[PDB]
């Protein structure tokens, strides 16, 4: 239920050292050499939390980018601000 | 079926009104008293309509007299918002009252049951102690912190209930605020209780007594030691001192077979019969 | 007075650019060099300078040569500001830097000491170690969750001290929040550090190190292994590690014989000589 896309043929190659201030939030084509690496980890995709006080779970979430969720307080008269993401019923996506 | 029903009995209604108003001949009035009502109403400006009950028994020949009598509460809204779409067509802010007049049936406090909630009935009685004039709301600007706290809303109706859930500010459902004091259409009223009549008492039976309250134009139209002809429709309080009773006690214990879990804030309630009033005559 | 004199060192600045550039006749540049430095920037628009020292050393009789070589620190807004008004008369986003070359006068490492700070002094030496491409911000757009959170603001210096204490939010000057991260004129920069000439070292002495930041138009243009010339000014970074080095710690205990009463949040200050520059020249 989601297809993520591909950019082909970007007509301006910087390779390297060219980088400034006027090349943030934009699509630069890069070329360059594979260097080492690491493992493949796993990051969340949607969060559920569980409200230990008023009994079973929150409810699914969506991963924003480069941050968390925190949702402070629902469906315990929005009080009560304590949560924790719980372990089941949590999708992943794998990260390197 | 009754999105569609009550806007027929507000289309048939619209319909109604818009006819010919009086058969009567030039010897009298010709037409168009209801057309001149509003035309009338123009000149002076006090926003508010007296329609016959009369004439709206002639024409569809009791079917949609048959159709308000009964249930009323539903019929709030369909029956103002056509008739405002009857004066923009007709006229130029604008807040309405619906006056009725002419009951054919007269009854009293003891012909009253629950079943009778919502209809119209007509009672009189004994004017007694009178109350000073105090205002209501109806119109909440009530929202939080977040940037859009210019929420006009509900509690309307008879609840203190201000905070609609899906705003589309970073407030949450959970987030409510105080109303803004400053921008909003009131309303007064006063509240006076009516004693019944001696002539209708029977043996070993003492008077009784009923609240009931004018909103609006309906104010200062009273007066303690009179009798008084009223508005069909009837309303219920909640009540509070009706406890050891006794009696099996109705609860508000909501169901948790739905969500899956891994405390305990119901309720009860215990009413009263209330009545509500929007048309006084004073004769008698 | 000081707002006078800086004034009027922008605006006898002011006169000189806009006067005659260059004495010499046809047989060579006639005139208006400085002002065909703009329309020929504004051919490419690129937004910097290229001006001469030693021009600015003939008009008026090195009295105001000698106003800017000494307090350089003092005079970074006034430079900058009165030309900006030269370019809206005449040229039409805009950011500026100011470029100089053609020091007379060129030290050493060992012919520098604080009272240097603030002047102009040029030093030549080994570069080795660059570094990478990095930003600085120097335009905070932080306010508070208060309503006014669009303050394009302070802490262009060198200091992380983004909110100003006077609003006019509900936010007050203890509220203070993140910068907005998408909402700035930046500039990248590098930062090599030099090692001192070979051939200027005494005896029992090893070469000297110190480093150095080119910012916005003077990256890149920087190479291990090579000899270079420099801006002359000069700035002061704060230190760490200097600590039981031995010596008096100054302290920034401040007064209490002020405000009455009916808790001790003071620092210190320990810094270290750097180096800033603006234009590198690699004549040797």
């Amino acid at each position: 239920s989601e297809i993520h896309v591909r950019i082909s043929d970007f007509p301006t190659i910087y390779s390297l050292r060219e980088l400034r201030e006027s090349n943030l939030s934009s699509l630069v084509r890069v070329t360059g050499v594979v260097t080492r690496r690491t493992g493949v980890f796993p990051q969340l995709k949607y969060v559920k939390f569980n409200c230990l006080k008023c009994g079973s779970i929150l409810g699914p979430f969506f991963q924003d980018s480069n941050e968390e969720i925190r949702i402070s307080f629902c469906t315990n008269c929005k009080s009560k601000g304590p949560f924790r993401v719980n372990g089941e019923k949590t999708v992943y996506r794998n990260y390197q | 079926v009754d999105d569609v029903t009550g806007e027929k009995v507000r289309e048939a209604f619209e319909q109604f009104l818009e006819d010919f108003s009086v058969q009567s001949t030039d010897t009298g009035e010709v037409e168009k008293v209801y057309r001149a009502q509003i035309e009338f109403m123009k000149i002076y400006d006090l926003n508010t309509i007296y329609i016959d009950y009369q004439h709206l028994s002639m024409r569809e020949n009791g079917a949609l007299a048959m159709a308000i009598s009964e249930q009323y509460y539903r019929f709030l809204p369909f029956l103002q918002k056509g008739l405002r779409r009857v004066v923009r067509k007709y006229a130029p802010e604008r807040v309405f009252q619906i006056s009725f007049f002419n009951l054919p049936t007269v009854h009293r406090i003891r012909d009253i049951r629950s079943e009778k909630i919502g209809s119209l009935l007509s009672i009189s009685g004994t004017v007694t102690r009178t109350s000073e004039v105090r205002p209501e709301l109806y119109k909440a600007s009530f929202t939080c912190d977040m940037c859009r706290a210019i929420v006009d809303n509900v509690e309307q109706s008879f609840k203190y209930t201000e905070p609609t859930f899906c705003p589309n500010p970073s407030c949450e459902n959970r987030a409510f605020w105080t109303l803004n004091v400053t921008r909003s259409r009131f309303l007064d009223w006063q509240k006076v209780r009516i004693q019944e009549n001696a002539n209708e008492i029977p043996t070993g039976s003492m008077p009784r007594t009923l609240d009931v309250i004018l909103r609006g134009d309906s104010v200062e139209r009273a007066k303690p030691g009179d009798r008084c002809k009223f508005t069909g429709v009837e309303i219920v309080v909640p009540d509070v001192t009706q406890l050891g009773l006794p009696g099996v006690k109705p609860s508000s214990t909501l169901d948790t077979r739905g969500i899956s879990k891994t405390s305990l804030g119901v309720r009860d309630l215990t009413y009263k019969i209330s009545f509500l009033a929007c048309h006084v005559i004073s004769i008698g």
